[PDB]
RNA sequence: GAUGGGGAAGCUCCGUUUCAAAGGCCUGAUUUUAUGCAGGCCACCAUCGAAAGGGAAUCCGGUUAAGAUUCCGGAACCUGG
RNA sequence: GUUCUUUGUAAAGUGCCUUCGAAGAGUCGAGUUGUUUGGGAAUGCAGCUCUAAGUGGGUGGUAAAUUCCAUCUAAAGCUAA
RNA sequence: UUGACCUCAAAUCAGGUAGGAGUACCCGCUGAACUUAAGCAUAUCAAUAAGCGGAGGAAAAGAAACCAACCGGGAUUGCCUUAGUAACGGCGAGUGAAGCGGCAAAAGCUCAAAUUUGAAAUCUGGUACCUUCGGUGCCCGAGUUGUAAUUUGGAGAGGG
């Protein structure tokens, strides 16, 4: 909503810095076995439930 | 407020129900010119203090130090029988001369069986208004019982 | 002493001096408060041989618990199961008054120790206890090695895990043949004698 | 590099507190900069300095509490012994070990005697 | 003897002197330094091309600002940190948030004189 | 259920039994602690045997009253006859039992006897100083064995 | 929905002004002075519960890629002191 | 083990004679009710009612009366492995 | 009028303490039914699961108001055994201990009820100092409606 709680807006902007890519730079490193970001969220394909 | 409700309406009902008579044995109280007269003479047989017991110490430690008697430098005390447990032993010895009971005490079954005690053992017993003021004759705030068993000539 | 003529005064409980005193008293206990500090023991010789002593840090409460049976708590008596179970109005608490009691006088003063508890006194609608309980963070009882044992962790809430003398009279602890269900502990003694024992080599 | 505790240790307040906010001056400057060039990595060794001259104050001014309250019965919470709760709580040596008179009477009557068996 | 005069039905507790506190030993011992001051409250400009827009135009400066921090401590902090003297102070939380603070200045100063002074331009 | 010629068979299984099973896989390992406790006890208590001085009684019942075998502690009566207070006893190794009574003069004598042969063969170290040290036993029932008469 | 209380072995239940000693309000007086003592007044008696109920006070023009009764220019109003 | 304080005109133990020897109550116990136990005319626990004694009381696995005997000392408390 | 006593309060009074977590094991309360009986209601499952209260490194129990009936044993706990026994049970299904014996470990104890009565000899707190898990001095207070010494039944006390 457009008159929402601090703690709504404190969340949205958790889950705002969340949502990006892997840095390109992890795979990199030696005994790496992330390949990308399995926590990706989108507000399309799936709900945040707060 | 009811601390005030309780306290009044307590001796309400105490005078409400016929009480068995080894209560009432008691409020029939000494007069207050004998009471008074008992009490001036009880007040020249009071225990020690604890200062002037201190000095009566040191006093018997130069005492054994400079003659060595065996804590006798001071005279025989002359003083007024105190503490329950210890009246009644005197009772029950035949020691005291003359027993005090305060009309006071608030559980009434620790002097109750005082008179009759006091009455079978032969030994004269008053009961007497305040353990407050017995507990002023013997340096406490409350006494409860007061006894001379051994008096001056 | 007093103390014996205190007790044997107070065998004689039909006595009509006893029954007077027990009479007023009564009443001025049911105006009172349900938990409430007594500011002296009513019985002192019964307190002293319970273990109390008229120094600082002892601490006498006066409770009054309600008396008869243990409804069973089920809606409208329904208790969906066979007719064994049936029964509502006639059960009855395996603990005592006096445990429950002194239970809810240690919940109320939780920061000290149940001692002992005594019976003052009664009517048909309530029970009337006393409580002993002695401060474990007083000086007096952290000195005074008669009595710092109350001080060590293992007696928290000796009324509540049944370690007081009411708490053992109603577990069962006593010495006997009379007493082999409940002599070391009933869940004790079922643990034990239901185990399977098995050695490494088979007997 | 930064600062050393043992040389910010010989200082004074004052000039812990001089050189605390000169550092916090360098700081705002470096983050100023930050924004405009790729890559920093000063900025951690002038944070790592603040964090060290907080340290040095807040101990000096400890100890001198410490040494105020030194020698007397209730001292500050945070000043004494953290143990356990259970360990606090617990009797002191002292109590633990008060007997009473008779049971010392007893003892040294008959202590727990040393013998051998053989002949 | 007589008693009080009571021209009231209804008994109150009684007035009672009710001393300070006197403690035998201080509660923390070490007092906390300033737990938001200047240095906390302005943590860095803004200068994205939106924000350096209002620097020369409106006489703006933007900061971030502690989330912590209300347009009281804002308006000291400038005043103390810049030796400025502003008008207006209109505060947001970001989306990502922080919280970005508008600053308008007094027409003496000039935001873009300052903005370099500062360091960024 | 019931089936060919076999006997009647009373297996109590019908709890939840295996919820209570207790498998002593720690027997050894428990035996080697036990024999590590007893080495620290007896470095502890390092002159000391040990154990207690027994005395020697008759079992109780018709079945085992022919035999004769090893009791709590003496008896005050005994260890008065032997000449030392029961507080002594207690602390130079003694068992001292207050509540078993003497009806048994044989028993009674044989008791004494063990007490006096006790008192002959222990050193009893002075309290302050020197501790001549004497090279322990460790079985003081071992030394002073149980004899059927 | 706490408290005072009363039930309940107990998790907790009842009740919301009740069988409570339930508090704060202004003038000041004093100018070792702090705020007690001079006073006097009053008896509701926690608190939560509406972005549609009640309610102090802002409008126009312009401005951005994306904000505006919120920014800019002008012109007002209310509350507290 | 080495050393310093002397605790202490203190405390403790032991033999014989004599006078005594205080020992826990709405508890023990009994009836009844419910639950429980291997416990069976009633194993323990608890509710209600009744309610003691002091050469007394409890137990001695069949209820009761009478006469004995044996064995402990409840209704208060601490304690390692 | 003044000063006590008793009882009951109030303080952001001086100093403390309780709550919650964990919960394999421990101490209690409360408490089923599925199942078995070839049906089922007593019974069984089970004095169990779930629920609630309370501890510790162990807990609990523990120094006999015991076991026994013998030439008697001697705190508690645990193991082997007693024993699938005595006994309970629509005497059906099923349930079911304890004494003795061997062993592991072993350890004993203390309050109340007594007049110190030629001296409440006892104790918390505050303050000052010190060698500070505390000590000494001083001062209030607690306490005779009883805090110390003396005794715990195995005894023991008062005299000689
Ligand atoms: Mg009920």
């Amino acid at each position: 909503a457009a008159q929402k709680s601090f703690r709504i807006k404190q969340k949205m902007a958790k889950a705002k810095k969340q949502n990006r890519p892997l840095p390109q730079w992890i795979r990199l490193r030696t005994n790496n076995t992330i390949r990308y970001n399995a926590k990706r969220r989108n507000w399309r394909r799936t709900k945040m439930n707060i | 407020p009811e601390y005030v409700r309780v306290q009044r309406q307590k001796k309400i009902l105490s005078i409400r129900l016929k009480v068995p008579p080894t209560i009432a044995q008691f409020q029939y109280t000494l007069d207050r010119n004998t009471a008074a007269e008992t009490f001036k003479l009880f007040n020249k047989y009071r225990p020690e203090t604890a200062a002037e017991k201190k000095e009566r110490l040191t006093k018997e430690a130069a005492a054994v130090a400079e003659g060595k008697s065996k804590q006798d430098a001071s005279p025989k005390p002359y003083a007024v029988k105190y503490g329950l447990n210890h009246v009644v032993a005197l009772i029950e010895n035949k020691k005291a001369k003359l027993v005090l009971i305060a009309n006071d005490v608030d559980p009434i079954e620790l002097v109750v069986f005082l008179p009759a005690l006091c009455k079978k053992m032969g030994v004269p017993y008053a009961i007497v208004k305040g353990k407050a003021r017995l507990g002023t004759l013997v340096n406490q705030k409350t006494s409860a019982v007061a006894a001379l068993t051994e008096v001056r000539a | 002493g007093a103390y014996k003529y205190l007790e044997e005064l107070q065998r004689k409980k039909q006595s009509d001096v006893l029954r007077f005193l027990q009479r007023v008293r009564v009443w001025e206990y049911r105006q009172k408060n349900v938990i409430h500090r007594a500011a002296r023991p009513t019985r002192p010789d019964k307190a002293r041989r319970l273990g109390y002593k008229a120094k600082q840090g002892f601490v006498i409460y006066r409770v009054r618990v309600r008396r008869g049976n243990r409804k069973r708590p089920v809606p409208k008596g329904a208790t969906y199961g066979k007719p064994t179970n049936q029964g509502v109005n006639e059960l009855k608490y395996q603990r005592s008054l006096r445990a429950t009691a002194e239970e809810r006088v240690g919940r109320r003063a939780a920061n000290l120790r149940v001692l002992n508890s005594y019976w003052v006194n009664q009517d048909s609608t309530y029970k009337y206890f006393e409580v002993i309980l002695v401060d474990p963070q007083h000086k007096a009882i952290r000195r005074d090695a008669r009595y710092n044992w109350i001080c060590d962790p293992v007696h928290k809430h000796r009324e509540a895990r049944g370690l007081t003398a009411t708490g053992k009279k109603s577990r069962g602890i006593n010495k006997g043949h009379k007493f082999n269900n409940t002599k070391a502990g009933r869940r004790k003694t079922w643990k034990r004698q239901n185990t399977l024992s098995l050695w490494r080599y088979r007997k | 590099a930064g600062v050393k505790a043992y040389e910010l240790r010989t200082k004074s307040k004052e000039q812990l507190a001089s050189q605390l906010v000169d550092l916090k001056k360098e700081l705002a400057e470096l983050k100023v900069q930050k924004l405009s060039r790729p890559s920093l990595p000063k900025i951690k060794t002038v944070r790592k300095s603040i964090a060290c001259v907080l340290t040095v104050i807040n101990e000096q001014q400890r100890e001198a509490v410490r040494q105020l309250y030194k020698g007397k019965k209730y001292q500050p919470k945070d000043l004494r012994a953290k143990k356990t709760r259970a360990l606090r709580r617990a009797l002191t040596k002292f109590e633990a070990s008060q007997v009473t008179e008779k049971q010392r009477k007893k003892q040294i009557a008959f202590p727990q005697r040393k013998y051998a068996i053989k002949a | 003897k007589a008693l009080k005069v009571r021209t009231s039905a209804t008994f109150r507790l009684p007035k009672t002197l009710k001393l300070a506190r006197a403690p035998k030993y201080a509660s923390k011992a070490v007092p906390h330094y300033n737990r938001l001051d200047s240095y906390k409250v302005i943590e860095q400009p803004i200068t994205s091309e939106t924000a350096m827009k209002k620097v020369e135009d409106g006489n703006i400066l933007v900061f971030q600002v502690s989330m912590k921090a209300n347009k009281y401590q804002i308006k000291k902090a400038v005043k103390e940190l810049y030796e400025v003297d502003v008008l207006k102070v209109n505060t947001l939380v970001r989306p990502n948030g922080t919280k970005k603070a508008y600053v308008r200045l007094t027409a003496d100063y000039d935001a873009l004189d300052i903005a370099n002074r500062i360091g960024y331009i | 259920a019931i089936s060919k010629n076999l006997p009647i068979l009373k297996n109590h299984f019908r709890k939840h039994w295996q919820e209570r099973v207790k498998v002593h896989f720690d027997q050894a390992g428990k035996k080697v602690s036990r024999r590590n406790a007893r080495a620290t006890r007896a470095a502890k208590i390092a002159p000391r045997p040990l154990d207690l001085l027994r005395p020697v009684v008759r079992a109780p019942t018709v079945k085992y009253n022919r035999k004769v075998r090893a009791g709590r502690g003496f008896t005050l009566a005994e260890v008065k006859a032997a000449g030392l207070t029961a507080a002594y006893a207690r602390t130079i190794g003694i068992a001292v039992d207050h509540r078993r009574q003497n009806r048994n003069q044989e028993i009674f004598d044989a008791n004494v006897q063990r007490l006096k042969e006790y008192q002959s063969k222990i050193i009893v170290f002075p309290r302050n100083g020197k501790a001549p040290e004497a090279e322990q036993v460790l079985s003081a029932a071992a030394t002073f064995p149980i004899a059927q008469p």
